[PDB]
């Protein structure tokens, strides 16, 4: 049961780490998309200029 | 001829300086209006 | 909405920085031209 508690704790830790990593990857993709949209706004403003 | 070139360049620089002062006030007010939008976004994200 | 307003604020800030850089470039160019005209205007006119 102490081994089960350690196994449940490590599985929850791995689930939290995997979810945090995938959420951070999704947020990094969102930030990259935002940076690309900002660069597109800069590009369209440069095209307007 | 060079005085005339300097005068038109100085006029352009003065126009750019006037634009800079007015645009600085405009960006300041735009940021002041934008900050509540960021606060509302943070509150919406926390609620979601 | 936050993204567009922040992009607009950042584009306005980039325009402000570009206006400041343009003012600095224009003022340095006008100062160089003013220095050249100041060196040439008093080359022989002061004695006269």
């Amino acid at each position: 049961v102490e081994e089960l508690t350690e196994k449940c704790s490590l599985k929850t830790d791995e689930f939290l780490k995997a979810k945090e990593k995938i959420n951070e990857i999704f947020e990094k993709l969102n930030t990259i998309r935002d940076e690309v949209i900002k660069k597109k706004n800069q590009n369209e403003y440069y095209r307007g200029r | 001829s060079k005085i005339n070139e300097r005068k038109n360049q100085e006029q352009a620089i003065a126009s750019y300086e006037a634009a800079k002062e007015e645009l600085g006030l405009k960006i300041e007010q735009i940021a002041q209006e934008a900050q509540p939008i960021k606060e509302q976004y943070d509150s919406t994200k926390l609620a979601l | 909405l936050l993204r567009d307003v922040k992009s607009r604020f950042e584009k306005e800030k980039s325009n402000q920085a570009e206006a400041q850089s343009n003012i600095d470039q224009g003022r340095k160019k006008v100062d160089a031209l003013n220095k050249t005209i100041a060196h040439l205007e008093e080359e022989l006119t002061k004695e006269m």
